[PDB]
């Protein structure tokens, strides 16, 4: 009588909601597809691969559309040997964790707070004036309550024996820039900071690419363990073909265009950290000096073949493509105060902007955005179009967490800020939202960041800057631009 | 204490507030008031929002 | 050969899936929107904001919708001092770890099955008896296989110095109750135990609001490090239109009513946990004691700019939102068998239900919904409609953890339960079921608690239970209701 | 100026994205739906349940729809005594920490590379030379750099007290086989290791099964404190019905046809691990051993009750469902070499493989499918079709990694590989590609094994092949088929 009723208790506004209804959960529909295979195939490239250098591959055309795209990256298991046994010892120089570069810049802003005999004082005594002295520094700069002085006497345990490892997800950090390219014209560029930053906001709970590109969330143990033998990496390529089914790049309609990625790699000496200064780095199967030589790198693509009525309609009139297109602004820190001009273009869904410190990319911890002692390194930040106020004065959690709440898939781990005008900025096929840099004068990002950053021995500190902006690829007589 | 700061630094008390505040005297032009501390005084004085 | 008579082995079946198809993955389509921008502008309140106090805002209006809004909470470090050496000592009581109610109340519990001279014993002596007795109790109460008396003793490693601290998820907590009031009537209520509910069950992977909250995991040395500085919280509000851009609010659909956030503050005696009994707590920067006026609070609203050609539409014919409104049964509880009687109106989409120790409570642990020693306060719930089983007895878990599974992002970590009537409770533009209780005679929610639940230290402890319901607000002439 | 300007700044390009745009984000618009309401509804079997044994239930017809499916498994605690102490100390063996078999295996492929003394040398010394023989035989058969012994001495602190306990994922193990049937005919199968498998690729951040199937993520000391008392296990039977409120299975529409459950149970002794072999396994509440008729389950079912209108709408045309069916290929491996021929058949949406070493089966390890010293079992794999190499030779890491990153809600914790036909195999609606395997002559997955699997103890480790695959289910005159 009750679960009757209730089907019969309708009125006016339940028409809205369910006159004329047009879909039941009691039977399912479902819509019939066209017929298409997908195909995974790996590509050398055409080039050298090498550490420090440029290496390009032209893309093989092996279906009719190209959807996924990995970097697979072949690094050599690392074994170490003192310098004083080896029979050439000349290699280039690696961070070194008995010269801890950031500790040591670190200290240099706790030494003015330093009471009594530092020079003379005995390694445990310097430890704990060292801990005190960060106790005055932060009372006095931020009004913190002082923190128990072993509290901050964190040991990590470091292992007692010789090693070398790859430093944090180096499938990102070897990988300077990348430019996807159609008949010589840069469609995309993508860069080393830019895919950690997209990983932090976009990365899925469950589907982090940890494994895939040696990332071990700042774990030293587990990136020892993993350097001590062959690893094997599928970075990810996130162009626009790579987000939707419906973006996937239409090989058959640029028939007249090479395709071609362009990777320049980094430097070896920014891609290992050893235990100590006076230690060789070798190949662990090779038993030679670690050489530039030893990366290998190759191009896996995902094809998809389609059906022939379905091949012969696109190659008629494969039409436009809506993308989302890339751009850096990328300055040097000195001050406190910076103000970053972006000369960004086009539409603009998002931007990402985040720090590094000098001493954190000398210690070869190249995705530590964090400030002086681990530290958030922004105070406020304040968004300018036209010297008029966009976005007024906020505070560094706001462009960390609430726009990463609002618009993005997770909440970045590091210092990692963002801002979007995009209600959906991860939705590759709907716009929601864009300004229109290529119509104002000026956009400025002025941020005030902590006390001393960009000063000593953190002068020339990185910002970065990143935005998304949509442009339209267009398809014609088996060209693309 | 305004005049042991040489007037660099002004300290008032509200009586109808019963509150100590202080500002930005004499060097309210070449500097910028970064902390405060001292003894028992200090603390008795601005500790408690100026009570 | 395989490829292509793959896209010819087509039958009559093939037909319904691909006949006609109206879609291809090969081509992408996108579809245009109206212009629109987004503005984040924080406003301060228009009461004062103090701890224990009601204070209220109204919503300016700097745009033609609103969208998202937090509550931006500031909140002092913490410091304390002996009382014996603090000039004024008199300051509201905290719960302080050296008075462990909620040990002491589970203590209790296990008293009638101590042997031996418990009153005489060393305190060593006395925690053997107490994990022996917890054997006794739980192998009497639960048939329950006796744990090695190691393995019961968990020693906390509490840190050996003076410290006070927010309690767990402060930001949900200081929010007692919130009000959003259009026009002198109140739309919608949420409180800090729904929000925290809501945040268990609704809150996704990688987008925890633990930061944002000041929500530790139950870390104790956690929320000691965050509470020695001053605390930055953005507490998002989930009214019906921030979960939807299509739900945003039309300011300019509703000119002639004003905009009011209504919250009703947690106590300061209720927020702060201390190491002992005997220490002041003091504002950290300002070295005096803590103090209700110490309560900062803004609220950050997102406003929408449309373009003028909507906005005039949105003006003229607003119509009419789908909202979700929530509903509260409080109850004390004092027995081990009780009913709840849920007078609750309109058609309801789902229910939570959750308990309380008094202990827990009494503890400052205001978010642990745990029973005696930590277990399930619940044994079993019904659910009857007219006193007819709409729900026959099911066990706990069934409730928490399968209700959870079918209907809700996320499984809660406390002893939250769940019922839904709808298929997608968290799709707040698609109705997917609801039961009307405005047409019921009587809903009753009939629980088994834990033995000894709501007895003794424990007598009243708290019931909640939490509606989400259907509603229809209407937008007319520059009126909302 | 600015935001107005952005709105007239439009161009021929803007007039494909909005020009009469269907969608506003300032209004939402809703759908109505007809009247449902949802009950759970927990039923016995219709035969005894025991260990080892199959028992099955006929479903009842208490709704018009049939939606979620839980096998409700009632465990009971357990408890030990010493075989010396027990009345009747003759019971099933069970697998025992004394003698880990999993340990041994491993042990003996390292025993060529042992240097000294084995036999005669003290514990401590001969943990030491199986460490030291480890690095030589992973430097010699992988290239390895050599681990520091004191790191591959990891002492997992198991408790100096006796215990037994469920092994892992104890709900998904006790599951050998279920079939749903209907009329009789088996509509679709599924297994314990691919319910397993589906839960590592498809389980959701957040809504991960682990309590309501008894999974610790390999934590013996959470299984030990679980296995204590009475343990209850929600289990979800992840039918093609479940997967989506129109696919629920049209009860009204199957009048003539019996829908069965029918649930092959794994034996006891599989189910239980113990801290050492001379101990008794018994009940934790009733004080006798351990027996097969101590295995209780129910099933819980949730019912839709339609409206009249839709409920007769529904029996005279309840049309087809598209279905998803599972397919197995179960094989002995006693190579590195070997290859599996897949005699699947249909449209093939996607399928997965694992091997399981026969040394950790021994060992009642049944979900962990790594290889010896718990590395990845498999190197590489192909796919072949007809001879010709659909995939090509690719490392265990694409199959693992990419195929999960690209097709699935979550990659596997566990060596689980994948690899997807279909663009969005968890889309259980929307067929998104597929191989048919009905018209291939020969289906083919060559697998290269590590070194030494499936050599001497372990001779007759397992491969896992399971397929899913599309098939249509007809309702017609009250019968399915």
């Amino acid at each position: 009588a009750g679960s009757l009723t209730q089907l019969l208790a309708t009125g006016s506004m339940d028409a809205a909601l369910t006159q004329n209804a047009t879909r039941t959960f009691w039977k399912s529909s479902y819509q019939k597809h066209s017929l298409f295979a997908l195909e995974s195939i790996n590509q050398p490239f055409t080039t050298q691969v090498q550490f420090g250098a440029e290496s390009h591959i032209t893309v093989n055309r092996q279906g009719d559309l190209l959807s996924w795209m990995y970097l697979k990256i072949v690094l050599p298991g690392l074994k170490v040997q003192n310098q004083a046994d080896t029979v050439q010892p000349t290699q280039q120089s690696f961070a070194s964790l008995d010269n801890d570069v950031a500790a040591q810049a670190d200290v240099s802003h706790v030494l003015p707070y330093i009471e009594g005999a530092y020079t003379e004082a005995s390694l445990n005594t310097k430890e704990q004036l060292i801990a005190e002295a960060k106790n005055s520094y932060e009372a006095a700069k931020y009004n913190a309550a002082p923190l128990p002085v072993a509290a901050q006497m964190q040991s990590t345990e470091m292992p007692d024996f010789d090693y070398a490892y790859w430093t944090e997800a180096i499938g990102f950090h070897l990988i300077k820039r990348a430019e996807f390219k159609v008949g010589g014209a840069t469609i995309d560029t993508i860069w080393s900071e830019l895919l950690f930053a997209m990983e932090e906001l976009m990365g899925r709970a469950g589907r982090r690419l940890t494994e895939t590109i040696g990332r071990t969330l700042r774990r030293p143990t587990e990136l020892m363990k993993a350097s001590r033998q062959e690893q094997i990496l599928y970075v990810p390529l996130p162009w626009y073909f790579t987000k939707h089914p419906s973006l996937a790049f239409p090989l058959v309609a640029a028939t007249y265009h090479n395709i071609q990625l362009w990777v320049q790699w980094a430097q070896l000496n920014s891609c290992i950290i050893k235990s100590r200064s006076n230690l060789v780095v070798l190949h662990a199967e090779r038993n030679v000096p670690i050489s530039d030589d030893h990366l290998r790198a190759s191009l896996e693509c995902t094809y998809v073949h389609l059906e022939a009525a379905e091949r012969d309609a696109l190659t008629a009139n494969a039409g436009t493509q809506l993308i989302v297109q890339h751009q850096a602004h990328l300055q040097q820190v000195s001050s406190n105060n910076v103000t970053a001009r972006l000369n960004f273009n086009f539409p603009v869904l998002e931007f990402y902007y985040f720090l590094r410190r000098k001493a954190n990319k000398d210690a070869g911890d190249h995705f530590n955005f964090s400030g002086i002692g681990g530290r958030d390194p922004v105070v406020s930040a304040e968004l300018l179009f036209n010297n008029t106020a966009r976005v007024t004065q906020k505070p560094a959690v706001w462009w960390r967490a609430v726009q990463a709440l609002q618009f993005h898939s997770s909440a970045p781990l590091t210092n990692i800020y963002s801002y979007s005008f995009s209600l959906s900025p991860e939705d590759p096929i709907t716009p929601s939202g864009s300004a229109n840099f290529s119509r104002l004068d000026s956009v400025e990002l002025a941020l005030t960041l902590q006390d001393d950053f960009g000063a000593a021995h953190d002068a020339n500190s990185e910002l970065f800057v990143f935005a998304r902006s949509y442009n339209i690829l267009k398809f014609t007589n088996g060209l693309a631009g | 204490i305004t005049n042991a700061m040489n007037s660099a630094i002004i300290f008032n008390h509200d009586d109808p507030a019963a509150r100590t505040r202080m500002y930005p005297g004499t060097c309210s032009n070449t500097h910028v008031i970064e902390s405060v501390s001292g003894d028992s005084l200090a603390k008795a004085l601005l500790g408690y929002d100026g009570v």
